């Protein structure tokens, strides 16, 4: 039971699925690793306004509507990830750029 | 697989002292929250002290202000209980226990926060 959605854009941000790996991320826009009854809102160090909005709003329908309120929803920064991202990930390594949004 | 062990309880008079170690095996890549739980015979599972990734920011049960301390020690991988001014109210066993997923802020009072615990000690304080 694991997701990654890459939340990315600018007045229209758009949430796409994703392989579940570093490899997905880049340091610029939100992603959104759904672990089942926790779920990790993560945000790029240059990630936008708006990404990390709609990330939330991502975030809450996976809660409130895939788990009927039986999650977690915990909001890192790169860079000081929850012990549980780096279990199921492994560890960060430096991460590429985003594109323009 | 993190795994949590938890040492040093035992028999303590009404007054005395006692510390709790709890050591964190398995890999890891980084720190976490930890945090003590008890349970009384009878009673059930109650909070204790919790603490931040950084050891930086904690928290206490009514019963645990002022006589114990929570700290960590993140290159060891442990987490220390210190329980001064003890009292046979305190007699249970104590649970080590980590919120892998909390990625600041000391943990909850809930136990459905904590994913990860161990087994437990004894802490018996005889009047
Ligand atoms: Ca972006």
């Amino acid at each position: 039971v694991q997701r990654l959605f890459q939340v990315k854009g600018r007045r229209v941000v758009r949430a796409t699925e994703v392989p579940v790996s570093w490899e997905s991320f880049n340091n610029g826009d939100c992603f959104i690793l759904d672990l089942g009854n926790n779920i990790h809102q993560w945000c790029g160090s240059n990630s936008n306004r708006y990404e990390r909005l709609k990330a939330t709003q991502v975030s809450k329908g996976i809660r409130d509507n895939e788990r009927d309120g039986d999650a977690r929803v915990h909001v890192s920064e790169e860079g000081t990830e929850p012990e549980a991202m780096l279990q199921v990930l492994g560890p960060k390594p430096a991460l590429p750029a985003g594109t323009e949004d | 697989q993190v795994q949590l062990q938890e040492s040093g309880g035992g028999l303590v008079q009404a007054g005395g002292s006692l510390r709790l170690s709890c050591a964190a095996s398995g890999r890891t890549f980084s720190s976490f929250v930890m945090g003590w739980f008890r349970q009384a015979p009878g009673k059930e599972r109650e909070f204790v002290a919790s603490i931040s990734r950084s050891g930086s920011v904690t928290r206490y049960a009514d019963s645990a202000k002022g006589r114990f301390t929570i700290s960590k020690d993140n290159a060891k991988n442990t987490v220390s209980l210190q329980m001064d001014n003890l009292n046979p109210d305190d007699t249970a066993v104590y649970y080590c226990a980590a919120d892998l997923h909390r990625p600041y802020g000391p943990g909850s009072q809930r136990t459905d926060d904590y994913d990860t615990w161990g087994q437990g000690t004894q802490v018996t304080v005889s009047s």
